């Protein structure tokens, strides 16, 4: 997408099931994993819920101490929500666990603030929250849509903060 | 009495041959079933005519399931009542 | 959803044709043979056409007919609702 | 009744949408016979020496004479059957009576009979306004058509006409005491299957009826050649009938024979 | 055994639609055919082992669907085409596209 | 379940028919072989030549070998189109009476309509939406304008006159000679010549160059459609080749292939082709061009349509006629008529009938070998694997008993070979082929089916000897005796379909006519 | 690239589970399908939203065999890039003609043809890995690819991409 | 080539019935093409 040629399938704006013009919503690494995460173990929680009814733990799995700890909780997670049969699902979530820019819920929060203040394409500002460039002149060679758009020391400001925010590991 | 309304539906009097039925507005497949194929077919395509298939001859030569007596209506699935069981 | 017919307005015979009762009988038997749960008490009986006339009988067969009509709107009717003359 | 494309080819099948199978010959008594046998068979008068009833048909034959309102009612009767003598006979022409309808009155009234074991020696306990009051509920329980705008409800009545002409010519309430002599339950179980019998000969939608009458048309044509040339046995009269004159009917040749 | 037009028209009369199509396509020949969505002709090619559906013409490899129909329909939209005529099949919800 | 595969296509059903015609652009794009040469298989006569008539890349009818485009059986490949390009454009024989229709009613030289919309006519004409009366109206009515009108008086003033752009040429007077469209220029008298109309050959070059510079307001006055029927289309350029299941080869031997017809008729084409290009580029004079044009033309359109009225026809080395296109279709026993309203069926049995006092009204007598030959597809459930266990037990040999066993995926067992008659264990939805069974429903008629009542459902009784039997009440509605009669015998394959023929066309219910 | 779209999907329900908790062998049935799918229209199946608010449709029983087709919406995040993309990926496998990049669930491959002179392959190193005066690239090492092209079938999608022009390579 | 998937045993054992327009394996009694 050089050139914002998203198609008809992927339109900025997204007709729903109710009828009324949406903006499109696009979701980096870390956005979209701490939903597929959010996701799963509320799907998990519903099952026991269910379980019960035919017939405390949940709180250590979303605080994750290290990247082998959340590792191994996805493994639970998916071993006991999934089934096993899609490796597919495991090969993305490794993916998004092991470059996941952002680990906090409000540090994710931050950056979407960050990067949406502006108003810039939600491509663009996914783009950004997946990549961290050091210099604007590398963001806007490498996101052809930013260039002519953004200011180059906007552009500065918002990968230096971006860069102070993200979290030690 | 249908035989006689059929005849004189249009207007006028429509004798029961290729003139006065193969003539008619219906569907193409169903008027090259009988007596003038080629040449209707011919017609057809020159002056990109559109069939419906929606009589008995064309849900014939498709394979398909005419609406016809039990093929007039859908069959489908009540989950109030198989719930309430 | 604008071609349904509201409940009150429904303009059908309240009998059900022969056609109706063969495509349920046959679609039933269908569904009996293919090892569905029965809803009735069935009675030393073995063929599927039979229970799916023993079903017809208390009427309990959870199926719905929609009619057509020629605009293209259509009316829903379940079974339990028709009348069958016997 | 339409086609593959929608058009309409008659807006009722047959003018009353019934089916083809249900059909008998029953006679219409009300078009032929004098004038004098009409007024003798259908006409009741509680008032007038000449045409009473004979209080040994009736239970109440005694204290009903003299009435007032049960005159009013015999009068409208007799006067939709002067209507009904009139209309059929503007439809039809010739005075024949014998036409093809659904039900068999004579034989539901036979088994009416047979069954209760009726004994026509005794009073029967029947009611004038229950005679007249059921037979019109029992024409107001007819249907064919089930829409609710005025035209829907006029295409509905044109379609029952003649049949509630039959039927109010054999349920006459002079007919019903002295030539049936029914009781009052016989009344009810006859009144019961006559609206039983009609709603089962209405015509089933989904019924393919143009090969039907392609068919009921073309079967008798193989046949016809037989005896087309019968014709053939008087040479004076030369004149074209058969297969010929059909096959010229069905072409609508514009040079005749 | 011939099952003509006269058992055909004899079978509409009674009114069994299933017992025709039963007869007619089941018992005889059925065949199964790939069709573009696009031009709405049986140009599309199918390799079935690796499931590539690809339309030359027309440039297209989404939209492509599985038709149950006789093998004579074929073979007479085969010889229609021949004859620089086209016989363009189309389905029910293609009017969206 | 038919085709013996997987595919992740979704299943759909046909609604609409959109006829039309092919571009050049069209049939150019969907070929996939360019067609080059006369000859169908290599010198060494043991596969055929690359880029001939049997070229690999349209497909294969032989069980052996699988298609080069798409890799797949003789069983499951339709067929590729090839396509051949021709040197000169050619009538199409199916469309000279509209061409030359068409070409009366518009100018030779300014490419336009011979009226506009000042005439009232015009107006009557154009009110119409039926395009055969509008097209054959407009026809007769403009045949006679042999002169464009530069000028035309204007509605509100009939003394002013507006110019709607006419060229004012004359037209000529057009007659068909064969394949030959022939004109005649009546020049006015007023010229000073003699009223000579001067005669020549219509060149179809020519014709097609007017058509094409129609625009798209006359394309719907006409009668015709920009996207599927434009006019020019109706000349040939380039010719579809259809694949060889459409001509399939007849292989007594293996060198011993008997080629259709068909493909005979291509080969010649192609080779007048050639020729006619091999004499273009050699400077040749015009005379010997015209010939080879007017054979070309003769060949494609004797190869469509070979009853042609007024011409030859194109005959066989044997001397037999050649079985054009058109002959396949228009016959009685041709595709509509005699393979897509009526064909054999499967399933199904013939024999002669008798008489039976004992039977019950509806049942009828099955002989023994029918009956093991005819089968019954029953489904495996919890009701009745107790009886098709010692049915499959039985075997193929003895009555009652089964014939073959399909199991959940598809695959089907012959029990006759498969010595597991006492060893197969049957599971939930597995289907047993077993034979047919006292009081299972048939399909029973006879010839002519002149009515409804000639087609009846009946309940079986398995009998010895070969005859059917009836009740002698049925044989009033069947018109049927026993002095030679036979009818025939339909089974039904499922539970629907028994259920139709049980509640709908049974004997009983069939007596008030 | 992940997005939220509206998808629906036909799905037939076999006679034997005809009984009064046919909604949860529905969801059983979609969830097991659907789920780690891929689609030509809409790219790879990653995630399906609430679904405790699965949308459903009244049956239509097929009149050839008896099983219930059903017509289910929902709302699903899926993955897929575009012509003139850039993303940033993870080095699979090196060779001598390019190398490969996981992005996502997918793989974008480039040529050598499409990075500049300045990166050599060295085959020696431990993995075999491009190095050049400041970017080294080997496996698990963070690398924006430009993707110039993309295939489509059935179940996956694979893409080509090119990195010749600058700010490309280890970030 | 044509073997049976489920015997693998090679060469192939096979019979053609013509009067079902079958192929059959002769051992296990499988039906391999039809048609």
């Amino acid at each position: 997408a050089a050139t914002l040629q998203l198609g008809q399938e992927f339109q900025l704006k997204q007709i729903n099931h109710q009828g009324e013009e949406e903006e499109l919503i696009a979701l980096n690494l870390s956005e979209a994993r701490l939903v597929i995460k959010e996701a799963l173990v509320e799907r998990r929680r519903a099952f026991k819920r269910s379980q019960k009814k035919h017939k405390a733990d949940d709180d250590d799995f979303m605080h994750s101490e290290t990247r082998e700890k959340e590792l191994e909780s996805i493994d639970v997670l998916l071993e006991q929500t999934t089934g096993g049969n899609n490796k597919d699902l495991k090969n993305t979530m490794q993916y998004l666990t092991n470059f996941s820019r952002f680990r906090d819920q409000e540090t994710v929060g931050a950056v979407i603030q960050l990067l949406k203040s502006t108003g810039l394409h939600p491509f663009e500002v996914a783009q950004l929250g997946s990549l961290a460039c050091d210099t604007a002149d590398e963001a806007k060679t490498l996101i052809p849509s930013l260039n002519n758009k953004i200011s180059d020391d906007e552009l500065e400001r918002i990968l230096k903060e971006l860069s102070n925010l993200e979290t030690l590991y | 009495a249908l035989l006689v309304d059929v005849m004189t539906t249009q207007g006028g009097l429509t004798s029961v041959t290729r003139h006065g039925f193969n003539r008619s507005n219906t569907g193409a497949l169903m008027r090259c079933s009988f007596e003038e194929t080629v040449e209707i077919l011919f017609e057809a395509g020159a002056s990109a005519e559109l069939d419906d298939c929606r009589g008995v001859s064309e849900n014939v030569i498709l394979g398909q399931m005419a609406p016809i007596g039990t093929g007039a209506f859908d069959v489908m699935i009540d989950e109030e009542s198989l719930v309430k069981y | 959803k604008e071609k349904a017919i509201p409940k009150d307005q429904r303009a059908t015979t309240p009998y059900m044709t022969k056609y109706e009762r063969a495509r349920i009988l046959g679609t039933r038997a269908l569904q009996i043979s293919m090892n569905a749960p029965v809803f009735v008490d069935l009675e030393g009986e073995t063929d599927p056409l039979r229970i799916a006339m023993k079903e017809l009988a208390e009427k309990k067969i959870p199926l719905v007919i929609r009619r057509y009509l020629p605009d293209g709107s259509f009316e829903d009717w379940s079974v339990e609702e028709l009348i069958v003359d016997l | 009744t339409r086609n593959s494309l929608g058009n309409v080819i008659q807006f009722i099948y047959g003018e009353d949408g019934m089916d083809a199978a249900h059909i008998e010959k029953q006679s219409l008594d009300t078009i032929g016979g004098s004038d004098a046998a009409f007024e003798k068979r259908y006409r009741v008068d509680l008032l007038n020496t000449d045409h009473t009833l004979d209080p040994s048909l009736l239970e109440s034959g005694s204290e009903i004479l003299g009435d007032l309102k049960l005159q009013v009612l015999l009068d409208e009767e007799y006067k939709q059957l002067v209507k009904d003598r009139k209309f059929l006979r503007e439809v039809f022409v010739d005075g024949e009576a014998n036409w093809p309808l659904p039900v068999n009155i004579r034989r539901i009234i036979q088994n009416a009979q047979q069954t209760f074991h009726i004994d026509h020696t005794k009073p029967s306990d029947l009611t004038i306004k229950d005679i007249v009051l059921g037979v019109k509920d029992l024409q107001e329980n007819l249907l064919v058509l089930r829409g609710k705008n005025e035209i829907i409800q006029n295409a509905q009545r044109d379609a029952v006409t003649l049949f509630c002409c039959l039927l109010r010519s054999r349920l006459a309430t002079r007919r019903v005491l002295q030539e049936y002599r029914l009781t009052k339950q016989a009344f009810d179980w006859v009144l019961s299957n006559i609206e039983a019998q009609f709603l089962r000969s209405v015509v089933h939608p989904g019924e393919m009826v143009g090969v039907l009458a392609a068919q009921s048309i073309g079967e008798p044509a193989t046949q016809m050649t037989l005896n087309t040339f019968h014709f053939a046995g008087v040479a004076s009269k030369k004149v074209t009938s058969g297969v010929p004159r059909l096959k010229e009917i069905l072409n609508v040749a514009k040079n005749m024979k | 055994l011939r099952f003509g037009e006269m058992e055909r028209d004899c079978m509409i009369a009674h009114g069994a639609a299933s017992f025709l199509k039963e007869r007619l396509m089941e018992a005889s020949d059925a065949f199964r055919v790939h069709i573009c969505g696009i031009c709405g002709l049986m140009t599309v090619i199918a390799k079935l082992n690796h499931n590539q559906f690809e339309c030359k013409g027309c440039d297209n490899k989404i939209d492509i669907y599985q038709i149950h129909i006789p093998y004579a329909a074929k073979l007479l939209f085969q010889e229609l085409m021949a004859m620089n005529i086209t016989p363009r099949l189309y389905t029910d919800r293609s009017r969206d596209f | 379940m038919v085709g013996q595969q997987y595919s992740s296509a979704p299943l759909r059903t046909v609604k609409e028919v959109q006829f039309g015609l092919f571009s050049p652009e069209e049939v150019r794009a969907i070929s996939v072989a360019k067609i080059r040469f006369p000859e169908t298989m290599d010198e060494t006569q043991t596969r055929a030549k690359i880029g001939g008539l049997n070229d690999p890349r349209l497909g294969s009818i032989d069980r052996n070998l699988k298609c080069q485009t798409c890799q797949e059986g003789m069983n499951e490949c339709p067929g590729h189109f090839g396509h051949i390009d021709l040197a000169k454009p050619v009538f199409h024989v199916g469309f000279i009476a509209k061409i030359k229709k068409v070409c009366e009613c518009v100018c030779m030289h300014c490419g336009k309509l011979l009226l506009d919309e000042h005439n009232e006519l015009m107006r009557q004409a154009l009110a119409i939406k039926d395009s055969k009366k509008r097209f054959a109206a407009i026809w007769t009515l403009c045949k006679t304008k042999m002169v464009c009108e530069t000028d035309v008086p204007s509605e509100d003033d009939p003394t002013q006159l507006v110019s709607r752009g006419g060229c004012g040429n004359t037209q000529p007077t057009i007659r068909k000679d064969g394949l030959k469209l022939v004109g005649s220029w009546k020049k006015d008298r007023a010229t000073g010549d003699a009223d000579e109309p001067e005669l020549r050959v219509l060149s179809t070059e020519e014709i097609l160059n007017i058509f094409k510079h129609i625009s798209v307001k006359d394309f719907t006055s006409l009668g015709f459609n920009e996207v599927f029927s434009r006019p020019e289309w109706m000349i040939l350029t380039c010719l579809p080749v259809p694949p060889p299941p459409v001509r399939p080869s007849i292989s007594f031997n293996e060198s011993q292939r008997g080629e259709d017809d068909l493909t005979f008729k291509l080969a010649d084409i192609l080779k007048a082709n050639i020729s006619l290009e091999t004499l273009e580029h050699n400077g040749a004079p015009h005379h010997a061009i015209e010939e080879a044009e007017s054979l070309l033309q003769f060949h494609v359109a004797t190869y469509m349509d070979n009853d042609i009225a007024g011409q030859p026809q194109a005959l066989q080395k044997s001397g037999r006629p050649v079985k054009s296109i058109r002959a396949r279709l228009k016959g009685k026993e041709g595709r509509i008529r005699g393979n897509l309203m009526g064909k054999r069926v499967d399933f199904s049995a013939r024999t002669v009938i008798s008489g039976d006092p004992n039977l019950e009204l509806d049942q009828v007598g099955v002989p023994k070998s029918i009956a093991k030959t005819l089968t019954y597809p029953e489904v495996v459930t919890p009701y009745n694997i107790d009886r098709l266990t010692q049915l499959v037990r039985n075997g193929p040999n003895e009555h009652p008993g089964a014939k073959y066993v399909i199991r959940d995926s598809g695959d089907r067992i012959d029990l006759r070979y498969s010595k597991r008659a006492g060893d197969i264990q049957l599971q939930y939805g597995w289907k047993v082929e077993r034979h047919i069974m006292d009081n299972d429903p048939v399909l029973f008629n006879r010839q002519p089916s002149l009515h409804k009542m000639s087609m009846m459902a009946h309940r079986v009784k398995v009998i010895p000897y070969s005859t059917f039997r009836l009740n002698l009440s049925v044989t009033s509605p069947y018109n049927a005796d026993f002095d030679g009669d036979e009818m025939n015998l339909h089974v039904p394959q499922s539970e629907e379909t028994r259920a139709e023929l049980s509640q709908l066309c049974a004997v009983p219910l069939q007596i008030v006519s | 690239m992940f997005f939220i779209k509206d998808l629906s999907l036909n799905i037939t329900l076999h006679p034997s589970f005809f009984g009064p908790r046919m909604k949860q062998y529905l969801k059983t049935k979609l969830l097991e399908e659907v789920e780690g799918s891929c689609t030509g229209k809409f790219g790879y199946i990653l995630c399906v939203l609430d679904y405790d608010n699965i949308d459903i449709q009244r049956g239509r029983i097929l009149p050839t065999d008896g099983s219930a087709e059903f017509n289910v919406k929902y709302r699903a995040v899926v993955f897929k890039p575009f012509k003139g993309e850039v993303v940033d990926g993870t080095v699979v496998s090196c060779s001598q003609h390019g190398f490969e990049v996981q992005v996502g669930p997918m793989k974008v491959f480039v040529t050598k043809h499409l990075m500049p002179q300045d990166l050599t392959f060295n085959a020696g190193s431990n993995p075999p890995s491009y190095q050049s005066s400041e970017d080294v690239i080997t496996i698990k090492s963070r690398i924006r690819v430009k993707i110039e092209g993309c295939i489509s079938q059935v179940s996956s999608i694979h893409a080509i991409g090119s990195i010749k022009e600058d700010y490309l390579g280890a970030i | 080539v044509l073997t049976c998937p489920e015997c693998k045993v090679y060469p192939p054992k096979i019979v053609e019935r013509f009067s079902e327009g079958d192929v059959v394996c002769a051992l296990c009694g499988l039906v391999l093409s039809d048609k």
